[PDB]
C-alpha cells in the first residue's frame, strides 16, 4: 500500500545482543512522549526515593523509584512560546535540589517544581532554548542555552545569577555545554565547537578555547549526541567540541593537554582515569586522563544513537535512543548483557539509581533497568 | 465629423508657462534647460529651436495643440519663446 | 563525436565530409577532433571549417559561435574577414527571414535586431577588413540594411503620422534624417516632419524640412 | 650543468611551451637538480598533471609526466533524489567538468561544496566523495558516489517572545508549510531556511504593520539536532509595542505636484502604525511622478518612531524629476511582425511626457496580443536630459500554422472527408486566415475567413466571413432536412476605450430547406414563421433570406492572450434581424474568460467558462428552431456526445421522407418508430445556460518548459438549455423545457497539448447528472 | 498538376542585401544642413577581389 509511494534512507543497527546478565527493566513507568526531535535532555533525577522526571510535552511526573509511582504529575507552562500558554517541552533535563524540580524548556523557560506536589516553586526564563539540563550548584541555576549563554539563575527563588554568553553558535548548533563547576569556573564547553570554563562567581572567561569546527562550510557532526559539557576530572579538562571532539583542557588556561580531536566524540564519561566513551562511530571506548591512550574499545556498538557508558550490575550500561541497553564489558568493549526496553529508546543518559537503572527513553520513557 | 469622442489624439511634452518664465531671450540653452530640460524635437536645419509642442483632439471636438518651441541663438543662448497654440 | 582518436584522423573525416557536404559528420570529426586536440595546428582552419560546416548546414549561429571561436580561440588566418562576413552573414538571415514571402508581406520594416549585427559585422568587414573579397557582398550588404534599419524606423514615423502625436513623427524623422544619408525611407520620412510641423504649426519650421525635399530632390 | 634539451613526455591537454615554461629551468637555462625539484612542483603547478617527473640526462632532462586532462566522462552514482547535473554545477563550481583539466587536488571541493549544497537542499545527511579514473593519454573519469543519507524537514518555528501573533496560525499562511497526515495533505514540509527568512519577514510583516514599528526579531536558533532532518528554529523575537502613525510630513521635489502627493501620503494621525502603508504612500507618489514624466520619483518615507506617545510620524522624501520624458519609443523582437502594427498596440507616445501607465496600457495591449508568448518593455531613460526616455517594448510573438481534420468515413465510400488549416497571422503579417471546409457525400460546405486586423490605427480588424452551405442531410436523398444556408457575415471591430472595444455586422443567411423532419420544432418555429407544412412528411421546404444584424462588445482584462495566469475577458456577441428580412427574430448571447488564481503562485488558476443566451422573435416570429442553443459533449459539458444540452426534439406522427429510409432516419415514420416519437438528439433552446469550471494546474512530473503551455485541466462542467417555446404543450408527454432546471452535470480533466499546430484539447468526463435525451462520450479526443 | 510516384515541392526566400547599391543620397540646402549620418549608415565602401554572398570564401 505505502510502499510505493516514497524514497529510501540509510543507517547501522545493533548486533550481537547479548544476555550474559540477563536484563530487563524494573519498573514501568513513562512519563509520556519523552525526550523527542528537538535536542532535548528529560535526564530523570530520583530524589525524595522519587524519579522526577519530565518529557518534552510539559509534562513533568514524580515516579516514586522503586515502582516509578507517581507522587505527582504537573505539565508546565510556557509565556513566550509560539504566542504564549504553551506547554513546556523540556529542553532541560529534570534537575532536583530541595523543593526544586528544575527543568529547562525548548521555547524559554527553566523551572524548578516543589518535589512534593510538583508546583513551580519557582521558574525562571532563559534566552531562548535551555541548551543545558538546569545545572543546579552554588545558588546558581547554570544552563548554557541556544544562545550560547551561561544563564545562571538563583535556586532558591529564581532570579538570574547572571546569563553570560560564551560561544553562540552559529544558527544554533545545539550543543549542551551544562556548566559544571571547577576550580571556581563553572566550565561550559562551546556549541559552535568550543570548550570553556567561565568563573562560576559570575560567568567571567576563565578560558574558552576553540576546539573543532562549526557545522557548515566546515562540515563537523551536528549527529553527534553533544556534549560540550565539559567532564572536568581534574584540570586536564575533559569536554567535547560541537562534533564531540575530545579534548583535555587546562582548567585555568585551556590548554589542551591532549585531545581526541581525531575523535568527534558522542557521550562520554571519564571514570577515574577511564573515559569511558561513545565515540563518532558509537563505538565504547576507554581513554585515559593524560591521554587518549585507548584501554579499550567496542565495535560491538557501532552507529545505535547511544547514551553514556555508565557501570551498573557490574557491566559498563549505554543505551540508545534505538531502546537498545547494552551492558559493556567494562575492561573491554564486550556486549555482556543488551537490553531493548524500548525502540525509540533513550537520549537521556541512564540513572544507574534505585538499584537500577533509571531511564528516560522517547517513548517508553521512564523505566528502570536492572539483570 | 458626426463623433463625439473616440481614443484621442494626444502629446505630451510641451513648455508649462513656469517653463516659459523659467526663461528668458538671452538665456542659454544649458540655463533654459535647468528645469526645461531638452525638448523632444529641436532643429537639425536651422539654429537650437527647441520645439516643446503638445497635440490633442477630444473626440472629434476641435483639435488641441500646445507648440511651445524655443529659438535660440547658435551660441545656444535664447532668442524666443515661441509658443504657439492649437492650430 | 568520434572518440579518443588521433587528431588528424579525426581531421581527415571532418574534411572529407566538408568535401562530402556531410557537414554534420564534419562536425562530428571538426569537434571530436577539437575535443582532444583543439591545439590542432588546422584548429584555425578547423573553426572556419566549421563555418564551412555550420553555415553550409546553415547552423548560422553555431557558425557564428564558431565565427567568434575563429576570432576567439584561433583566428590565425586571413578568413577573420570571412569571419567578419560570416558574422554578417549569419546576421543578416538571422534577423529577417518567413514563409510569409510567398504571399507577398514586408521583412524589411520588422525590427533589425540580428540585422544592425549583419550591420556591423560588415562594416566591420568594409572598415576593419577593407582589403578583403568579403567586403564585395559586405558594401552591398550594408546598403539594404540601412534603409532595412530605415524602413524599420520610418513604420515608427508612418504610424506616429497615424496617431496625431506629431512631435512623435518628426521624433522618428530626424532621427532617421541624421541617421541614414541615403535611404529612400529617409528621403520619404523627410517630408513628414514637415507634415507633422503644419500640424504641429511649425509651418516655418516644415518648409526648413520642405527645402531638403528640393535638396532629396536630388 | 646547463639542460642542453628537455623530453617533454605525456602532455595531450597542453603543449610542450606550456610545459617549457612552466619549466622554471627551461631549455638552454643551467640546470640543476634543485632546478629539477624546481621543475616538479611547476609543472605540477600548471594544475593540468597528473604528476610529473622531471629527470636528466647528465644536464639533458627528461620530464616524464602523466596527465589528468581533459576529463572522458563525469559519472554520479547514489543520487536516488537530487539529479545528477545539479551536482554537476558542485563540480563546475570546483572546476571539474569533461574535457577540461581535472584538478584531483579538486577531489574534495566536488564533495565538500556538494554536501554543503546538499546542506541547502534541504538536507544534511547527504555525501558525496568523487572519484578520479584515469582514461586515453590525458582523459580521466569523474565518478561519484552519493551518500543520501536523508532530507531535512522543517518542524516549528519556535518563535519565541512572541507577543501579538500565534506562529501556529502564522505557519498555516507561511511559506513552510505543514499537516500532512493521511486525511489532509498541503503539500511536503521540507527544510527550507529561504522560505524560513520569509517566515521571519511574514512575521515582520505580521507585526510591522499593526503598529508594531519597533517589533524586532531578537535571535533565531535552528535546532541542529542530531538527526539531520529535525528542524525547529528557535526564533527570539521582540514585539515592540503597537505604535500609531501619526504625522505626515511629505515634503522634497514636488514638482507642483504638491497636493496630491500630500494625498497619496494620507494617513490617520494616530493610525495603528501601518509599516506598509509607510511604504505603499512611497510608490503612491512614485507611480503619480512617473506620470508626469518623472521616473526620477524619489519618494522615501520616513516613520519618526515616537515612542513618547507609541506612535510614528511619516516624513517623505519626495523627488520628483523633470518633465517630457519619453523622448521615443522602441520595439525588439519583432523581426517577424512589423513594429509599426505593435507599436498601435502602444499607447505610450514619443514627443511626451513618461505616462509609466501609457507605457504598460499599451503593454497590457501587448499583453493582449494573442500572436504573441510574452511581451515586455524596456523604458531606457536616454540619459543627457531627465526628459530622456527610449521605451523598448520588447516582445516575443507566437507559433504560425495549425491543423484540424474531421472523419468518419473516407476514400471507399465516395470521397467524404472533412478539412481545415490555419496560418495565425502567418509568421506576423497583420493579415488573420484560418480557412475550414467540409465535402461530404450527405453535404458539402463552404466558409471563408480573412482579417486585416489593423486596417486603421483606431483598432479597426478589418475581417470577413462568408459561407455556402450545401447541407442536405441526405440519407440518400432529401428525406432528412436540407438546409442550403448561403451568404456571408462581415464584422469590423472598434475600440472606443482601451478595454473597451466594439463589434457590429451584418448576416446575409439564405436559408433553403427542404424535406424537414417531422420533429415538431421545426414546425413549431415554422408555425411562428406563418408555415403550417407536413406533421406527417418529410417534404417540406424552409426558406429564408434572413437579413440579419450582428454586433457584440468586448472588455479585454485578461492579461495574456496567449495564455493567460489572471485578469478577465468580458466578451459580448449577438444578432437582431431587420425589416426586410424574411424572419424577424433575435440572438443575445455573452461569454466570459476570467483567470482567478488560487494560489498566488498563478499556477493554481480557476478558469470560469459559462455560456448564457437568449433569442425570440422580435415581432410575429420565433428565433428559429435551427437557431436554438445547445451544449453538452466538447462544447460546455464532457462525457457526453454533442447536443446533450437543450430540448431533445420531439417528433409528429409521420409516414414517409420522399423515401423515408426503411427502419433508417426513423422519425415517427411508417418506417418504424410510428406515431408521435421524439429521437434524443438536442433541438435545443431559445435560452441558453451552460458552464465550464476548469483549472489551470501544476504538474510536478511534466517539464514546465512547456506545462505553461499545457493547461492541465481538471474540470466539472454543468448547464442546461430551454426553450421559451418548448413549454410542455407537445413536449408534454415528452422533455419539457422552460427554465434553468435542465441541467446537465459532468466532471473529469481537459488536457490542453500546446503542439507547434497548437494547443491540443484532450477531455474524458463521467456524466454524473445526465439529463434527458443525452448522449454518452466520455472519450473526447478534440484537435 | 496530378501526383506522379514521389512528387516534390516549391517554396520561397530572400537575399536581397547581396544585390543592394548605394541609394539615392540625402542632401540639404544651406542653412538646413542635418546631420546624414548617425553611425556605420553611410556605407564605409569596399569591394574586394571576390563576389558578393555564399559565392565568396566558404572555409
Amino acid at each position: 500500500l505505502f510502499n510505493s509511494e516514497e524514497d529510501v534512507v540509510k543507517m547501522s543497527p545493533l548486533p550481537t545482543v547479548e544476555n550474559q546478565f540477563t536484563p530487563t527493566t524494573a519498573w514501568s513507568t513513562s512519563v509520556g512522549s519523552g525526550i523527542g526531535n528537538f535536542y532535548s535532555n528529560l535526564h530523570p533525577a530520583l530524589a525524595d526515593n522519587v524519579v522526577y522526571a519530565a518529557d518534552r510535552a510539559g509534562l513533568v511526573k514524580a515516579l516514586n523509584a522503586d515502582d516509578g509511582k507517581e507522587i505527582w504529575s504537573v505539565s508546565l507552562a510556557e509565556k513566550d512560546g509560539w504566542f504564549s500558554k504553551e506547554p513546556a517541552l523540556l529542553s532541560g533535563g529534570v534537575t532536583v535540589s530541595g523543593g526544586h524540580v528544575y527543568i529547562g524548556s525548548e521555547k524559554a523557560q527553566v523551572y524548578a517544581l516543589n518535589t512534593s506536589d510538583g508546583t513551580v516553586a519557582w521558574q525562571t526564563k532563559v534566552a531562548g532554548e535551555a541548551l543545558s539540563r538546569p545545572v543546579v550548584s552554588d545558588g546558581l541555576v547554570l544552563i548554557h542555552t541556544s544562545n550560547g549563554q551561561l544563564q545562571a539563575l538563583n535556586e532558591a527563588d529564581g532570579a538570574v545569577k547572571w546569563t553570560v554568553n560564551l560561544d553562540m553558535p552559529s544558527l544554533s548548533l545545539r550543543g549542551e555545554s551544562a556548566p559544571t563547576t571547577a576550580f571556581g569556573a563553572a566550565v561550559v564547553g562551546g556549541d559552535n565547537g568550543r570548550v570553556s570554563a567561565v568563573l562560576m562567581e559570575q560567568g567571567q572567561m576563565i578560558w574558552q578555547q576553540r576546539i573543532s569546527q562549526a557545522t557548515g562550510s566546515t562540515e563537523i557532526d551536528r549527529l553527534s549526541d553533544v556534549d560540550t559539557t565539559p567532564v572536568v576530572v581534574n584540570g586536564v579538562v575533559f569536554a567535547l567540541a560541537y562534533n564531540g571532539n575530545l579534548t583535555a583542557l587546562d582548567l585555568r588556561s585551556g590548554q589542551i593537554m591532549w585531545k581526541r580531536e581525531l575523535g568527534s566524540v558522542n557521550d562520554f564519561i571519564v571514570d577515574g582515569n577511564r573515559i569511558y566513551l561513545v565515540d563518532q562511530n558509537d563505538r565504547v571506548m576507554a581513554l585515559t586522563i593524560d591521554g587518549g591512550v585507548t584501554l579499550w574499545t567496542q565495535s560491538d556498538l557501532l552507529h545505535r544513537l547511544l547514551t553514556s557508558p555508565v557501570l551498573y550490575n557490574g557491566n559498563l550500561v549505554v543505551g540508545d535512543s534505538e531502546g537498545y541497553l547494552h551492558w559493556i564489558n567494562v575492561e573491554d568493549g564486550r556486549f555482556v548483557a543488551q537490553q531493548k526496553v524500548d525502540s525509540s529508546g533513550f537520549q537521556t543518559e541512564p540513572v544507574a539509581a534505585d538499584g537500577k537503572l533509571l531511564i528516560q527513553a522517547k517513548d517508553g520513557t521512564v523505566y528502570s533497568i536492572t539483570r | 465629423e458626426r463623433v463625439v469622442y473616440r481614443p484621442d489624439i494626444n502629446q505630451g511634452n510641451y513648455l508649462t508657462a513656469n517653463d516659459v518664465s523659467k526663461i528668458r531671450v538671452g538665456m542659454t540653452q544649458q540655463q533654459v534647460a535647468y528645469a526645461l530640460g531638452t525638448p523632444l524635437m529641436s532643429d537639425p536645419f536651422g539654429t537650437n529651436t527647441w520645439f516643446y509642442v503638445f497635440r490633442q483632439q477630444p473626440g472629434h471636438e476641435g483639435v488641441t495643440q500646445q507648440t511651445l518651441t524655443l529659438t535660440f541663438n547658435s551660441s545656444g543662448v535664447l532668442t524666443n519663446i515661441d509658443n504657439k497654440p492649437a492650430l | 563525436e568520434v572518440p579518443d582518436n588521433p587528431p588528424n584522423e579525426i581531421y581527415a573525416t571532418a574534411q572529407q565530409k566538408l568535401q562530402d557536404g556531410n557537414w554534420r559528420q564534419a562536425i562530428t570529426q571538426l569537434e571530436a577532433l577539437d575535443n582532444r586536440y583543439p591545439f590542432g595546428p588546422y584548429s584555425q582552419q578547423v573553426q572556419l571549417d566549421l563555418i564551412y560546416a555550420y553555415y553550409k548546414n546553415a547552423d548560422l549561429p553555431l557558425a557564428q559561435a564558431a565565427i567568434d571561436r575563429f576570432i576567439r580561440l584561433n583566428p590565425t588566418h586571413p578568413n577573420i574577414d570571412y569571419v567578419m562576413y560570416m558574422r554578417g552573414l549569419t546576421n543578416m538571415a538571422l534577423d529577417d527571414s518567413a514563409l510569409q514571402g510567398f504571399f507577398g508581406v514586408d521583412r524589411s520594416d520588422r525590427d533589425p535586431q540580428h540585422a544592425r549585427a549583419a550591420f556591423s559585422d560588415f562594416s566591420k568587414l568594409v572598415r576593419g577588413y577593407p582589403n578583403s573579397q568579403y567586403t564585395t557582398d559586405a558594401t552591398k550588404r550594408l546598403v539594404f540594411l540601412k534603409d532595412r534599419l530605415a524602413k524599420y524606423e520610418y513604420s515608427v514615423a508612418e504610424y506616429y503620422t497615424e496617431r496625431g502625436a506629431w512631435v512623435a513623427v518628426v521624433n522618428r524623422v530626424e532621427g532617421m534624417l541624421r541617421d541614414y544619408p541615403d535611404t529612400q525611407a529617409t528621403r520619404d520620412a523627410l517630408p513628414l516632419m514637415e507634415n507633422a510641423y503644419r500640424q504641429m504649426q511649425m509651418n516655418a519650421q516644415a518648409e526648413k524640412v520642405a527645402k531638403i525635399i528640393a535638396a532629396n530632390s536630388s | 650543468f646547463v639542460v642542453k634539451d628537455i623530453h617533454f613526455e605525456g602532455l595531450q591537454r597542453v603543449a610542450v611551451g606550456a610545459a617549457l615554461l612552466s619549466m622554471p629551468v627551461r631549455t638552454g637555462d643551467t640546470v640543476n637538480d634543485e632546478d629539477i625539484s624546481n621543475t616538479i612542483r611547476a609543472l605540477f603547478a600548471t594544475g593540468n598533471f597528473e604528476d610529473v617527473r622531471v629527470l636528466r640526462d647528465g644536464d639533458t632532462l627528461l620530464v616524464q609526466v602523466k596527465e589528468r586532462p581533459t576529463i572522458a566522462s563525469i559519472t554520479f552514482s547514489g543520487n536516488k533524489s537530487v539529479k545528477d547535473d545539479m551536482l554537476k554545477q558542485n563540480l563546475e563550481a570546483s572546476g571539474v567538468r569533461v574535457g577540461e583539466s581535472l584538478d584531483r587536488t579538486t577531489i574534495a571541493d566536488i564533495e565538500k561544496g556538494l554536501e554543503d549544497f546538499y546542506y541547502s537542499v534541504g538536507k544534511y545527511s547527504a555525501s558525496v566523495k568523487a572519484v578520479v579514473t584515469p582514461l586515453p593519454r590525458n582523459r580521466v573519469d569523474l565518478k561519484l558516489v552519493f551518500q543520501e543519507g536523508v532530507s531535512a524537514e522543517i518542524q516549528q518555528i519556535n518563535i519565541v517572545g512572541n507577543h501579538a501573533f500565534t506562529t501556529d496560525e502564522l505557519i498555516s499562511h507561511f511559506q513552510l508549510r505543514d499537516e500532512v497526515p493521511w486525511w489532509n495533505v498541503v503539500g511536503d514540509r521540507k527544510y527550507q531556511k529561504q522560505k524560513l527568512a520569509g517566515d521571519l519577514e511574514t512575521l515582520r510583516s505580521y507585526y510591522l504593520d499593526r503598529g508594531y514599528a519597533r517589533f524586532n526579531i531578537d535571535s533565531t536558533q535552528v535546532s541542529l539536532t542530531p538527526d539531520k532532518k529535525g528542524i525547529y528554529v528557535t526564533v527570539n523575537i521582540t514585539e515592540g509595542d503597537q505604535y500609531k502613525l501619526s504625522g505626515v510630513e511629505v515634503s522634497g521635489n514636488l514638482a507642483g505636484h504638491s497636493a496630491e502627493i500630500e494625498q497619496l501620503t494620507k494617513i490617520e494621525p494616530g493610525e495603528l502604525y501601518n509599516g506598509t502603508k509607510v511604504t505603499k504612500m512611497e510608490d503612491d507618489i512614485k507611480k503619480l511622478l512617473g506620470r508626469y514624466g518623472y521616473a526620477y520619483p524619489r519618494v522615501q518615507s520616513m516613520p519618526e518612531i515616537n515612542d513618547a506617545d507609541k506612535t510614528v510620524k511619516l516624513r517623505v522624501n519626495v523627488d520628483a524629476g523633470n518633465r517630457f520624458y519619453v523622448r521615443k519609443i522602441r520595439f525588439e523582437g519583432n523581426d517577424t511582425s512589423k513594429d509599426a502594427v505593435l507599436r498601435r498596440e502602444m499607447r505610450q507616445m514619443e514627443g511626451a511626457w513618461l505616462g509609466s501607465d501609457l507605457v504598460d496600457q499599451g503593454k497590457e495591449r501587448l499583453n493582449r496580443l494573442g500572436f504573441f508568448e510574452t511581451v515586455d518593455t524596456d523604458t531606457q531613460r536616454v540619459p543627457g536630459s531627465p526628459d530622456q526616455v527610449d521605451v523598448v517594448y520588447k516582445v516575443k510573438e507566437r507559433n504560425t500554422g495549425s491543423f484540424n481534420f474531421g472523419i468518419g468515413y473516407g476514400t471507399e465510400s465516395g470521397v467524404s472527408f472533412q478539412a481545415g488549416v490555419q496560418q495565425d497571422n502567418w509568421l506576423g503579417t497583420g493579415y488573420a486566415v484560418g480557412i475550414n471546409g467540409t465535402k461530404n457525400d450527405y453535404q458539402t460546405y463552404a466558409e471563408l475567413s480573412v482579417t486585416n486586423p489593423y486596417f486603421t490605427v483606431d483598432g479597426v480588424s478589418l475581417g470577413g466571413r462568408l459561407f455556402y452551405n450545401d447541407f442536405q442531410a441526405d440519407d440518400a436523398d432529401l428525406s432528412d432536412y436540407t438546409n442550403k444556408s448561403y451568404g456571408t457575415d462581415v464584422t469590423l471591430g472598434f475600440p472606443i476605450n482601451e478595454y473597451n472595444s466594439l463589434r457590429a455586422g451584418l448576416g446575409y443567411v439564405h436559408n433553403s430547406l427542404s424535406n424537414m423532419q417531422p420533429q415538431v420544432a421545426m414546425w413549431r418555429y415554422l408555425y411562428s414563421m406563418g408555415e403550417h407544412p407536413s406533421t406527417s412528411d418529410q417534404d417540406n421546404s424552409f426558406k429564408t433570406d434572413d437579413f440579419t444584424f450582428n454586433y457584440g462588445w468586448t472588455y479585454n482584462k485578461l492579461d495574456r492572450g496567449y495564455f493567460p495566469t489572471d485578469g478577465s475577458r468580458v466578451n459580448l456577441t449577438g444578432k437582431v434581424t431587420i425589416p426586410g428580412s424574411d424572419n424577424e427574430y433575435y440572438k443575445v448571447t455573452l461569454d466570459t474568460a476570467t483567470y482567478v488564481p488560487i494560489d498566488d503562485d498563478h499556477k493554481w488558476v480557476v478558469l470560469g467558462r459559462t455560456r448564457w443566451g437568449y433569442g425570440d422573435g422580435l415581432g410575429g416570429k420565433e428565433m428559429p428552431f435551427y437557431e436554438n442553443f445547445y451544449a453538452g459533449g466538447s462544447s460546455t459539458v464532457r462525457g457526453f456526445q454533442s447536443n446533450t444540452i437543450g430540448p431533445k426534439a420531439v417528433y409528429f406522427p409521420h409516414q414517409a421522407s420522399n423515401y423515408d429510409p426503411d427502419y433508417d432516419y426513423e422519425c415517427a415514420t411508417q418506417d418504424g418508430a410510428k406515431d408521435l416519437c421524439k429521437s434524443d438528439d438536442a433541438v435545443g433552446g431559445n435560452a441558453m445556460a451552460v458552464a465550464s469550471l476548469e483549472f489551470i494546474t501544476p504538474t510536478p512530473f511534466i517539464s514546465d518548459k512547456y506545462a505553461n503551455s499545457v493547461r492541465t485541466s481538471f474540470f466539472w462542467d454543468m448547464g442546461t438549455v430551454w426553450d421559451t417555446n418548448w413549454d410542455s404543450s407537445q413536449y408534454s408527454g415528452y422533455p419539457d423545457y422552460s427554465d434553468p432546471s435542465n441541467i446537465r452535470m459532468s466532471a473529469g480533466i481537459a488536457l490542453q497539448w500546446m503542439s507547434p499546430l497548437g494547443p491540443l484539447v484532450f477531455s474524458y468526463a463521467q456524466p454524473f447528472k445526465k439529463y434527458d435525451g443525452d448522449k454518452a462520450e466520455q472519450f473526447q479526443f478534440n484537435i | 498538376c496530378s501526383s506522379d510516384s514521389r512528387y516534390k515541392r516549391q517554396v520561397s526566400g530572400d537575399e536581397a542585401y547581396l544585390e543592394a547599391a548605394p541609394l539615392a543620397e540625402l542632401h540639404a540646402p544651406a542653412g538646413m544642413i542635418l546631420p546624414v549620418t548617425s553611425g556605420d549608415y553611410a556605407i564605409p565602401v569596399t569591394n574586394g577581389s571576390g563576389a558578393v554572398g555564399k559565392a565568396l570564401d566558404i572555409r
